[PDB]
């Protein structure tokens, strides 16, 4: 996909040459954050499946109509809510991947490309997701650098959905 | 194109699982020896031309017929083409070291190299022996104790060896 | 691209004969039920999105694994790609109804669709079951007695059925 | 080939969408003339092989040199005249096809494309054909709408040969 | 593209030898009958259209079905296409005579002509019989004693014959 | 490759037509020099392998460092000088080919394309070759027209190396 390492290799390749210092110093900077990022991924790996339900609920408070209105694509039924918690998870799981890779790559190919084309066709609304994501943003309660890297990718996701 | 981190993520997403603890530890390890890794990458870059030139010279002395009249590599147009190609191998082996994954080399370079060379009357086994020789010089430069902080970048070497061999294997 | 009239002309010119009487009568028949034909074409157009969306939903509920992690259709990029494709089938089936000939669909769309899907790890039989489901909803919309002049557009339906089946047959 | 239906499908396809009303109303207009056109095709189907000889003769009056001058590509011989009546036929037969299809399609692909490149190479002259075609134009004696549609395609042919 | 001189050089460079005496004499011979060679080249050019037109006429009279309704060559679009192609053969045969080597014809023209014609429903053997007939007229024009200095351009004729046959052989 | 005949065929081909007079007169001029050129090739064929050593020596006088300096790519060793005489030969042999063909073709494809890319990579210097070539230029002692054609291609070679 698209990691900062990969981005650097593509640049060099298009010129058919080895890495320039600027791109070298650029990559050397990657490894200086890898620890922080990985530490974020470890946090999601554990208390992340839970952050899912937490959001699944909060979103029902902002949008009550989702849990009531006879849903062909709504969480009205108990089986529909089961999917809403799975969807929240996927976003989180994908975001964690970004902390590991150290870039937008995962989000870019797994959930960003072709996002709206799909949603606005199956009747799902971006607002439900955007909201439930902000929840985990504040609530996760991550330290600072591990939180610095974790939050960075959450906002990027919130951006694309807007 | 896929790098070391991207690859592990790739496999985790196929099973739809968060990166297990052990996998975070596997990578933490890679981040640890990163400075050594880049040292290797940088040394190969600097000695690029030197490496390729000698590998050629060693090879001509080996199979001299290949480069004289009638040979698959006669004429400057060809001679320089062969050098260029060896330069290509080294360059992609380097990308492979920096990435810690061998994907770039496979797609961008080794993809259909065996067929190209074949349906072009190039010896193939001679290219393998050229990658082999290039590989010796590469290892000796990258491992030179002089000028670098004394340590053990053993694994890094075993991983360099693997890339070159993977190359030579794909054309022979 | 060839339409119903163009096809009969095509066959007549191969034998170098003027269109026989019976063939003019065959077409006169087509001109007769033309208004019904266009009604069908128009109804499918209007309910396009509705048709495709449900056929997808019915299919996911059928083979849920296909769209979850690991599946050949996971990730939005893919999800939307699959929908897009079903939309393609319906669109060309429509062109086929308006033309009364199936050529457009064959060349512009079904041409190498089986191979594309195959050498791309797509289930194929799952696409057929998607065209099948899309086809049910299509028939029910096009035949709805409400809002149209009461009559018999039976043949038109049998001819719609044929197109969809021809599609599903070409990818399974 | 190129029928008005087909033209409409190509338009829509290039945009990757269904038919626009303008193109719909456009097609709906096709079927409102199909009867007339088909009625023309029926007339040609019968008394058309005869319209061939009729013209084969008239043309000999306008161009006597065609039936005399030692012909390598002239109707001088009786075997050469046999081809002149076949050539007239083909034009007619192709024109009838146009009334069935409701467009220039047949003429466009069967006799128009590569017309002059050929003729002015084998020594055949457009003037012989243009003349013999005008003959059947007036003589056929078609009613009015059946004649309206029939004549429309004859002139188009006369145009391209000029 | 390779010409008579270029070909001999090509073979000499494969063995890395200076052009032997006998080879210089072989070419000296070619330079000798050069004026006759160009005469041949020029005559075919001038009578180009005449040659192609008649070869067509002779062929239609031969296999008349090929050009009537149903035939692989009906319709002006096709008729003119066939003529065009015969014109192509003659043109490249001419280049071949001027060059004294048959390379140009092989690559630029006969390369994949058999397959093209095959996977296009063209008779192939009928094209061969067309090249054959074109060849007769070509020989008769090029050898006409009238208007040229009286001499023996026998070898030149045998070498013309060879080119046409080589063409017809490659499509039949 | 690229002979004057060939050049003319390429021109005509790009237009899909037969040779124009200008190109005809152009080719007819080729055969009027073929004898001279061939006569040059005959001279090289014989006393050319000798012109090789002759130059191999002269060059050592202009560049003594080539025959002394510990050579990884120098004629210091007796085995390295053996290659210098082979390299001189190749140039000559290729040049003779040009007199036969009557153009730059041989030099263009056998030794010109990719010349410098190679040399300035293996550490060989153009100056050694340029010098040793000028030697045979003057020394060969060719008549006049046979010398006219022979020299023409030697200078072209000297040009490209500069
Ligand atoms: C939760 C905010 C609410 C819930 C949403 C909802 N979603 C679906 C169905 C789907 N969800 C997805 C999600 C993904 N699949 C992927 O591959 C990716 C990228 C990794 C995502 C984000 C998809 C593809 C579907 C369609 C197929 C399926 O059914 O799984 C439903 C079911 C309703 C329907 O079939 O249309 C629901 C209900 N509903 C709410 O009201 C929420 C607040
Ligand atoms: C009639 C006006 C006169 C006659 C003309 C004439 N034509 C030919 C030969 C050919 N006629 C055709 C016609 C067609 N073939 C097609 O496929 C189509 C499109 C559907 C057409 C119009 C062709 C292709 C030929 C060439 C091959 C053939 O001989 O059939 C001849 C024969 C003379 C010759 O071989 O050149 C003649 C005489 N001659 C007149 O003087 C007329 C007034
Ligand atoms: C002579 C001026 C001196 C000598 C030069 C030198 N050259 C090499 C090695 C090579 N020479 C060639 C030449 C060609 N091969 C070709 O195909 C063509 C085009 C037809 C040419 C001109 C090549 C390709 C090589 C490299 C492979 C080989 O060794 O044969 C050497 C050997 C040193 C080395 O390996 O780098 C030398 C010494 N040296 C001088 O000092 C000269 C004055
Ligand atoms: C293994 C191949 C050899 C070896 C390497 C080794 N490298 C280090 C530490 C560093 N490597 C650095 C690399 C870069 N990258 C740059 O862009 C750059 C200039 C800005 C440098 C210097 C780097 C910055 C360090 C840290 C500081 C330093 O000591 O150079 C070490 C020490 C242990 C470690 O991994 O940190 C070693 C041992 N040691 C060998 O014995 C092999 C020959
Ligand atoms: C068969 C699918 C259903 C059915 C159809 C049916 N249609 C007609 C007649 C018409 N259809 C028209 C179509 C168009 N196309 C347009 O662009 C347009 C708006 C400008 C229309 C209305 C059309 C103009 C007619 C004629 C007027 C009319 O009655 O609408 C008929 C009647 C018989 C006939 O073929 O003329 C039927 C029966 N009937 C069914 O039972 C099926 C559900
Ligand atoms: C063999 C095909 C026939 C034949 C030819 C023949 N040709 C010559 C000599 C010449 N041919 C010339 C050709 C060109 N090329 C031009 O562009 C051009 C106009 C500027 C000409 C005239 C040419 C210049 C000559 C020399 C002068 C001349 O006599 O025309 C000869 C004579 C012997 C020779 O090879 O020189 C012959 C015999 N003779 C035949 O019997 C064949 C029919
Ligand atoms: C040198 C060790 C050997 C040798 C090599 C040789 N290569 C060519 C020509 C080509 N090489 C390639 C390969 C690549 N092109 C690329 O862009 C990349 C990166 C993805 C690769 C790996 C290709 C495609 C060609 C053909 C096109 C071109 O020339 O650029 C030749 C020329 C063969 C000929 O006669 O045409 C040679 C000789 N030859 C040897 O003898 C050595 C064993
Ligand atoms: C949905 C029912 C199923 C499904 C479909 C799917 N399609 C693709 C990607 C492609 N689909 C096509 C087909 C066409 N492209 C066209 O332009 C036309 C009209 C002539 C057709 C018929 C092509 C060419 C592709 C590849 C290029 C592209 O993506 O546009 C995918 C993606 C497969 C992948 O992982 O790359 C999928 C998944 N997938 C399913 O699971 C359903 C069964
Ligand atoms: C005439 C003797 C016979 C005949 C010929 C015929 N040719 C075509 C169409 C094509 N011909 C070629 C060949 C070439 N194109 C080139 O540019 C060159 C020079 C390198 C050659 C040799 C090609 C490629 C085509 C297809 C593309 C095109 O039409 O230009 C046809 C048409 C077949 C059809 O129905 O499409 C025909 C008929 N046909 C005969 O019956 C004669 C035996």
């Amino acid at each position: 996909m698209k990691t900062p390492l990969t981005e650097a290799i593509a640049a060099a390749d298009l010129r058919g040459s080895y890495l320039s210092n600027t791109e070298l110093q650029a990559v050397f900077g990657r490894f200086n954050r890898a620890r922080a990022g990985l530490e974020a991924a470890r946090a999601f790996a554990n208390n992340g499946k839970k952050w899912a339900e937490a959001a699944a609920n909060h979103v029902y408070q902002k949008f009550p109509y989702t849990t009531q209105m006879q849903g062909p694509q709504y969480a009205s039924t108990p089986e529909g809510k089961a999917k809403c918690v799975r969807d929240i998870d996927h976003y989180l799981r994908t975001i964690s991947y970004c902390c590991v890779v150290g870039g937008t790559g995962p989000l870019d190919d797994y959930v960003v490309a072709g996002l709206k084309e799909f949603n606005s066709a199956l009747g799902l609304s971006p607002s439900w997701y955007i909201a439930a994501l902000e929840f985990v943003r504040d609530n996760h309660g991550l330290t600072g650098d591990v939180a610095g890297e974790a939050n960075t990718y959450i906002n990027y996701a919130i951006n694309a959905l807007s | 194109m896929l790098d070391a981190f991207s690859r592990v993520v790739e496999q985790a997403d196929k099973k739809g699982a968060y990166l297990s603890n052990d996998e975070i530890n596997a990578l933490q390890a890679i981040v640890a020896d990163s400075n050594k890794r880049l040292d290797v990458v940088n040394r190969l870059t600097s000695n690029a031309s030197s490496i390729v030139a000698n590998a050629y010279r060693a090879l001509v002395a080996e199979r001299p017929q290949v480069f004289n009249p009638g040979g698959p590599c006669f004429h400057h147009r060809n001679q320089a083409a062969c050098i260029r190609d060896l330069g290509f191998i080294l360059r992609y082996v380097t990308y492979s070291v920096l990435a810690g994954d061998t994907s770039v080399m496979d797609d961008r370079c080794l993809n259909g190299l065996r067929e190209t060379y074949q349906a072009l009357g190039t010896p193939g086994d001679a290219v393998a022996s050229g990658i082999k020789k290039m590989k010796e010089a590469a290892l000796k430069i990258a491992n030179d104790p002089n000028g670098i902080t004394k340590g053990d970048c053993s694994q890094l070497m075993s991983e360099l060896a693997s890339y070159f061999d993977r190359a030579a294997a794909a054309v022979a």
